[PDB]
């Protein structure tokens, strides 16, 4: 970290993954269209 | 009422309720309490109904309010609240969250409302209550209207109980060529209706009953009955006769060209002139239709037609119905060879979107009223000079200008400041930027208002503060860069004359100060000029307009102003003592805005903005310019001399009584001069240095700023503990900007000793406080005020020094934390 000491360390903030033995897993918004069930609360589309 | 939010589904019923409540409010034989209750109900309903649903009520108010009778007092307040609440719904391009965005028709109604109210108020006699109720409404409507809104239905003619009276079609004659078109278009319209029947699945039959799905009159034109042929022609006859009555000349260049066989009309597209043809022709259809429903209203003995409102007021969707048929008639004239001409009054204006913007017309009206104000001010001066004539032929104009225009300007150009300052390159505001014409008009407005108030503050009396505030707002909304670069010579000369007159007035005030015209100049310069000049200089410096605005004649005028304000430093009059702060602020702003290093004339040769470079030696002799920038005025010491003097005084430990001019004028001027020229001198970020550039015209470095900050700190330290020192806060505020360039050595050199002195003083005062607790009654009561005063002076000193320290800490806290510093720790302890 490049600015943790300047701001946050003395304020008492802790790095998000400070005591994790492994890197934090991440997810991303994949733009591959996929078929999913029509939500039961969809604001526009209803299936009977 | 709160339950009416979100009632879009029952929009028709909500609209009917609003209309009924409005009609009840406009009721005779109603007591005052009853009227108050009805008005409260209407206001409560409009406070919660969505802005989109109030469109019909707005349409009714657009026709009722402009009259400005006694029944318009409540509509004015209703509109004020509505627009103050839903200004985003109309102004912002995105609209208001969850409410949507306005429509073109709603914006057109808003503009019509604004201009109707404005015209009625301008032509009305002064009425305190009416003006007090109408000014907020005008301000709200103007603030809601987008500055660049262009009225699609813009009508320079703007013609016009409602008048459904149409033109005299029946009395006016009908050409035989127009009659031939009448017959052919009757055939055409029968074929069109037959095609519509085909769309509806309606064939030829014996009656038009829906169930049979037939049409008894569906046969070719030849078998078409003369009675029904005449029925079809008669609307065409009336339309063409209306056109003739309007003096619209129709020229038949060419000739016109069961199963329906209607020729297509989509082939022809109406031009702008043909669209206006159709606009007025459909408006006349609506007017005739209105005369009819007026006949049934008279027969019924009452009632009002819902769609009686003029076409422009009518929503476009409602217009479209008669729109189709009117445009069909006009287009069929066209392909029958009939070209109709009127001589449109809007043809001269063609499109001119810039001239059609709302802000453009608003500024045009403001400038016309500026001229009217010049006239009545000249008349007032003449009468107060010779002849005590109290008729006051322009009393209404005076009241309008002082009670409507000034607040309107104040609010409008406060709200839309960014629109007038944005440029195509940089869009400061949300969306849209003022045109060059609008910027020129606002500059002309500022200059004209300044010239109006010049040496005439007493004439305005209690409105002088309003005039000065409006001048402040206009100056902060002025786009001087663009106006001076690409603008008419008239407006450029206006701005130059403003600066020249300001310099002349400052010179006269200075010479008078160092010792009725004296009083006039003193009061004017103290109340209007100096504040407005300071605001203008600050605006120029903040927007970096100095290198483009202050050149040539403006540069000479600013030179004179600066060189006189500084020359006002060899006197000690009580008047000078009282006026020094304003002069110092003005000089600081001028030093920030000036594009020439007036403290470093030796390097002026490397300046492209200096007049001695812009103007050839053949010029500058046509004027009175000295031979050298050094002789521009030699009464201001060079930068080195000024810094040496300030340092010597600070080391000597003199007091404010010994240095009144240096603390109030010189130091504030330097605190703005040094930061400006550090960015353009050596040691500045060189991103443009690789591009061929001359050596910097200044020698300012971080050392100069550090020395000045140290000297200021030493002066405050020397004047610590004085009973009365109000200059400390001003000096701290002026020195704040130069702290970002302070060197690390400043901490130990100046800050540590100063805060140590302050801490020691605080400890002494707290010890006296404790001894006071040890004391009793009269001993306790007395001395309490003494320690109170000691704490007051200590608080003054702290509020003078701490703000400088906070900026210094913010710029060095990173370094201190990265590398522990014993000096920083000691400062923390103190």
């Amino acid at each position: 970290l490049r600015f943790f000491a300047i701001c946050g360390l003395q304020e008492g903030f802790e790095p998000f993954a400070i005591n994790m033995q492994r890197p934090v897993t991440t997810w991303f918004s994949k733009s591959l269209p996929q078929f999913e069930p029509v939500p039961l609360e969809h604001p526009h589309y209803e299936v009977a | 009422a709160p339950l009416f939010a979100g009632t879009e589904h029952r929009a028709i019923m909500v609209d009917s309720m609003l209309h009924t409540v409005y009609r009840l409010s406009r009721g005779r034989s109603l007591t005052k309490a009853q009227r108050d209750v009805i008005e409260d109900c209407l206001m409560a309903l409009c406070r919660y109904i969505r802005p989109s649903m109030l469109q019909h009520l707005l349409r009714r108010l657009v026709f009722d309010v402009p009259i400005l009778n006694e029944f318009a007092k409540m509509p004015l307040k209703l509109l004020t609240n509505h627009y103050e609440r839903c200004w985003k719904y109309y102004c912002l391009p995105t609209g208001w969250a969850n409410f949507g965005v306005t429509s073109e028709e709603e914006l057109h109604l808003t503009r019509k409302l604004f201009w109707g109210i404005f015209d009625s108020l301008a032509h009305k006699k002064y009425d305190q209550e009416l003006y007090r109720i109408a000014m907020p409404c005008l301000c709200a409507i103007a603030g809601a209207l987008p500055p660049d809104y262009v009225d699609a239905s813009y009508s320079s003619k703007t013609e016009k109980n409602f008048d459904p009276r149409p033109v005299e079609t029946l009395n006016v004659i009908i050409p035989e060529k127009l009659d031939s078109f009448i017959n052919k278009f009757a055939e055409y319209t029968h074929e069109k209706w037959a095609f519509d029947k085909i769309q509806n699945n309606w064939s030829y039959g014996e009656n038009i009953d829906e169930e049979l799905k037939t049409h008894p009159m569906l046969r070719p034109y030849k078998t078409f009955s003369e009675k029904d042929k005449e029925i079809y022609r008669w609307p065409i006859k009336e339309s063409l006769k209306a056109m003739i009555a309007w003096e619209w000349t129709v020229e038949k260049a060419r000739e016109g060209e069961y199963n329906p066989q209607p020729p297509d009309l989509s082939v022809v597209t109406l031009s702008r002139e043909l669209q206006a043809m159709a606009e007025q022709l459909a408006e006349n259809y609506h007017n005739t239709w209105g005369r009819k429903k007026k006949q049934e209203l008279e027969a019924k003995g009452g009632g009002s037609h819902p769609l009686l409102v003029p076409y422009d007021t009518l929503t476009a969707k409602e217009k479209a119905r008669d729109r189709e048929k009117a445009q069909e008639l006009l287009k069929f004239l066209q392909m029958n060879g009939y070209a109709v001409t009127r001589g449109l009054k809007d043809m001269e204006l063609d499109t001119s979107s810039i001239e059609k913007r709302f802000a453009f017309g608003f500024l045009q009206q403001l400038l016309r009223w500026m001229d009217i104000s010049q006239e009545f001010i000249a008349h007032l001066e003449a009468v107060v000079s010779s002849g005590r004539v109290e008729k006051s032929p322009h009393e209404q104009e005076i009241k309008f200008f002082a009670k409507i225009l000034l607040p309107l300007i104040n609010q409008y150009f406060t709200n839309h400041c960014l629109y007038f300052l944005s440029t195509p390159a940089k869009v400061l505001g949300s969306g849209g930027h003022a045109s060059n014409k609008e910027k020129e008009m606002i500059t002309s407005l500022f200059c004209k208002l300044a010239a109006l108030v010049r040496h005439r503050v007493s004439l305005f009396g209690t409105d002088a503060p309003a005039v000065v505030n409006c001048l402040h707002i206009l100056a902060r909304s002025l786009d001087a860069r663009t106006v001076m670069k690409s603008g008419p010579e008239i407006v450029k000369a206006g701005l130059r004359s403003f600066f020249e007159s300001a310099s002349e007035d400052i010179e006269k005030m200075v010479e008078n100060l160092r010792l009725k015209g004296v009083g006039q100049n003193l009061t004017y310069t103290t109340v209007a000029l100096l504040p407005v000049l300071t605001t203008l200089f600050q605006h120029i410096a903040q927007h970096q307009f100095g290198d483009d605005v202050i050149l040539d004649d403006v540069q000479v005028s600013c030179y004179r102003t600066l060189c006189s304000i500084y020359s006002l430093g060899t006197t000690r009059n009580p008047y000078v003592e009282k006026l020094r702060p304003a002069l110092g602020e003005c000089l600081a702003r001028l030093a920030a805005a000036m594009p020439v290093a007036f403290l470093e004339p030796e390097l002026n040769e490397y300046n492209a903005c200096s007049v001695y470079t812009t103007k050839s030696p053949r010029e500058r002799a046509i004027l009175g310019l000295p031979n050298s920038v050094e002789e521009m005025c030699p009464d201001i010491p060079v930068l080195e001399r000024l810094m040496a003097e300030i340092g010597g005084l600070a080391e000597s430990g003199a007091r404010y009584t010994e240095m009144p001019h240096v603390i109030e004028i010189t130091l504030p001027m330097l605190c703005s001069y040094l930061p400006r020229w550090w960015e353009r001198g050596p040691e500045a970020p060189p991103p443009a240095l690789p591009a061929g550039a001359p050596p910097p015209c200044t020698a300012v470095t971080s050392d100069h700023l550090n020395s000045l900050l140290g000297n200021i700190l030493r002066i405050i330290v020397n004047n610590l503990g004085i009973d009365e020192a109000s200059w400390m806060k001003r000096l701290a505020v002026f020195a704040q900007p130069i702290v970002s360039r302070a060197r690390p050595e400043l901490l130990r050199s100046h800050f540590i000793p100063t805060i140590g002195r302050l801490r020691k003083r605080a400890g002494k005062v707290v010890a006296e406080e404790e001894q006071l607790r040890l004391e009793a009654k009269a001993e306790a009561e007395e001395g309490e005020l003494l320690v109170r005063d000691e704490f007051s002076v200590l608080c003054r000193d702290l509020y003078a020094l701490y703000p400088l320290l906070i900026r210094y800490v913010d710029n060095n806290r990173a370094h201190w934390l990265t590398e522990p510093n014993p000096n920083a720790e000691e400062l923390f302890r103190m």
